[PDB]
DNA sequence: AAGGAAAGTCCC
DNA sequence: TGGGACTTTCCT
């Protein structure tokens, strides 16, 4: 009856996927409120209670046609990427620790992705929901092994040939769906899926979070035009900005960008820039202002860091 | 019958490049050679000048030269020797079609492996030799050069290793770059902080040394001041006269206590006071 | 085709 | 757990 909810998804950015290569624990997938002294995890929940439940998740693709992505979703309920977890009774709220995604290779993927289909077809697992829309009959039918016949295979197959060649390796979404028991006891009911926000690799040169590391002066004249080095995280060459902004008492704008170029940011780890115009340069008393690394594609950005402007 | 290179093939510069890397991507340059004007490799057989064949093949840097494990594919190169006959009109030879194929170490054992199965060698060195472990950022050419007898019969020349020649990649092979700092003078007294953007180095193994006549220092500064290994944050060393009293323009260059090498010069001026 | 960066890998 | 640097690839 029921439906279940996000309650607290993954914190989106910072989290590196791994290579089976990297082995060992390497963490959690962090909550969006994780905040070092004090630590979660995505957490779902239902409503209509239903008693007991199982509620199995998936790693799916961030694109219009949801369908199933390669890497697997490696844990500890996890096997094959499929973490399953049986919502304890009374209690409708069962949270995922420390999940971690696990990042198979650009010639793994049709390799992977067969599995991936292959499996749940027979697991019952999301309806061709995620494979295809021929089929939706992927749930119990009754009882068996559901071999969906040699032939069937000819779908499934060919699904992970167009599905592979535009999958994305950087970007992935959990897929929480919830069964409640049914008469023989089981749990077949199929409860809409509820796919998660995006998580972005951080490994990924532009996923990754921005930090100024060091500058070799935070000061500067209000006249601006005075070079300055950052020493940042890695950062993409012709993607990353400087901003200078100050909170403003009549609303709160004014901001100003390092004039720099891609040129000038040394290996993705160092931008030699200059500064710019600060406001009023009739100032006699200097000004605290903060500085800040933005990427100009999503826009995401640095803890500001002072920066303080002093007359000519 | 006699042999001697003219042009020294490349020292510490060059970039090992693979197989699935850029194929026909580049060569081999020689050693006076230039952005402007390349020269490769030639060597010259005095006296004698006439038809003759050609083997050359990659060895290890030190005493037993064994072959080395990188192939030589390009033009004629074969299973990773180079191999194809000699202008039978000219002495001095020369080969512009050279490019070295470094391997994997997963594909090692096989790769010297082949140098056996596959007859290579330019020193005979034993086989119980041709194996274990091979350094992969440092090799020499060898010349294997045949030509005739004072009549017309088989006569083998003594084959002669070409200088040393290195990995650029490896950031311990690689050539000590100084791109760019931000302060480019201090006072005598020393302690300016600076920032040195520089090319891949390795914190553990890196220096920034101060020549100039009679004064010999290098800038203070921990590991933990080398930046994604690209970039260093040092203090300028007391310069040799407390009260100096013009401008000392002396030299900086990053150093390398392992290889003992020292990258290009920098100056920076030991203002007074 | 000399060089910069992304992808994949080891080892803290 | 969290994170640098190394190795192999790919894109100019």
């Amino acid at each position: 009856g029921p439906y279940l909810q996000i309650l607290e998804q993954p914190k989106q950015r910072g989290f590196r996927f791994r290579y089976v290569c990297e082995g060992p624990s390497h963490g959690g997938l962090p909550g969006a409120s994780s905040e070092k002294n004090k630590k979660s995890y995505p957490q779902v929940k239902i409503c209509n209670y239903v008693g007991p439940a199982k509620v199995i998740v998936q790693l799916v693709t961030n694109g219009k046609n949801i369908h199933l992505h390669a890497h697997s979703l490696v844990g500890k309920h996890c096997e094959d990427g499929v973490c399953t977890v049986t919502a304890g009774p009374k209690d409708m709220v069962v949270g995922f620790a420390n999940l971690g995604i696990l990042h198979v290779t650009k010639k793994k993927v049709f390799e992977t992705l067969e599995a991936r289909m292959t499996e749940a077809c027979i697991r019952g697992y999301n309806p061709g929901l995620l494979v295809h829309s021929d089929l939706a009959y992927l749930q119990a039918e009754g009882g068996g092994d559901r071999q969906l016949t040699d032939r069937e295979k000819e779908i499934i197959r060919q699904a992970a040939v167009q599905q592979t060649k535009e999958m994305d390796l950087s970007v992935v979404r959990l897929m929480f769906t919830a069964f409640l028991p049914d008469s023989t006891g089981s749990f077949t009911r199929r409860l809409e899926p509820v796919v998660s926000d995006a998580i972005y690799d951080s490994k990924a040169p532009n996923a990754s979070n921005l930090k100024i590391v060091r500058m070799d002066r935070t000061a500067g004249c209000v006249t601006g035009g005075e070079e300055i080095y950052l020493l940042c995280d890695k950062v993409q060459k012709d993607d990353i900005q400087i901003r200078f902004y100050e909170e403003e008492e009549n609303g709160g704008v004014w901001e100003g960008f390092g004039d720099f170029s891609p040129t000038d940011v040394h290996r993705q780890f160092a931008i030699v820039f200059k500064t710019p115009k600060y406001k009023d340069v009739n100032i006699t008393k200097p000004a605290s202002v903060f500085v800040q690394l933005r990427r100009k594609s999503d826009l995401e950005t640095s803890e500001p860091k002072p920066f303080l402007y002093y007359p000519e | 019958a006699y042999v001697e290179i003219i042009e020294q093939p490349k020292q510490r510069g060059m970039r090992f490049r693979y197989k699935c890397e850029g194929r026909s991507a580049g060569s081999i340059p020689g050693e006076r050679s230039t952005d402007t004007t390349k020269t490769h490799p030639t060597i010259k057989i005095n006296g004698y000048t006439g038809p003759g064949t050609v083997r050359i093949s990659l060895v290890t840097k030190d005493p037993p030269h064994r072959p080395h494990p990188h192939e030589l594919v390009g033009k004629d190169c074969r299973d990773g020797y180079y191999e194809a006959d000699l202008c039978p009109d000219r002495s001095i030879h020369s080969f512009q079609n050279l490019g070295i194929q470094c391997v994997k170490k997963r594909d090692l054992e096989q790769a010297i492996s082949q140098r056996i199965q596959t007859n290579n060698n330019p020193f005979h060195v034993p086989i119980e030799e041709q194996r274990g472990d091979y350094d992969l950022n440092a090799v020499r050419l060898c010349f294997q050069v045949t030509v005739r007898d004072p009549a017309g019969r088989p006569l083998l020349l003594t084959p002669v290793l070409s200088h040393p020649i290195f990995d650029n990649r490896a950031p311990n092979t690689a050539e000590l770059k100084i791109c760019r700092v931000n302060r480019n003078s201090g006072s005598c007294l020393g302690g300016d902080e600076i920032f040195l953007l520089c090319d891949k180095v390795q914190k553990e193994d890196i220096e920034v040394y101060f020549t100039g006549p009679g004064w010999e220092a290098r800038g203070s500064f921990s590991q933990a001041d080398v930046h994604r290994q690209v970039a260093i944050v040092f203090r300028t060393p007391p310069y040799a006269d407390p009260s100096l009293q013009a401008p000392v323009r002396v030299s900086m260059q990053l150093r390398r206590p392992s290889d003992r090498e020292l990258s290009e010069p920098m100056e920076f001026q030991y203002l007074p006071d």
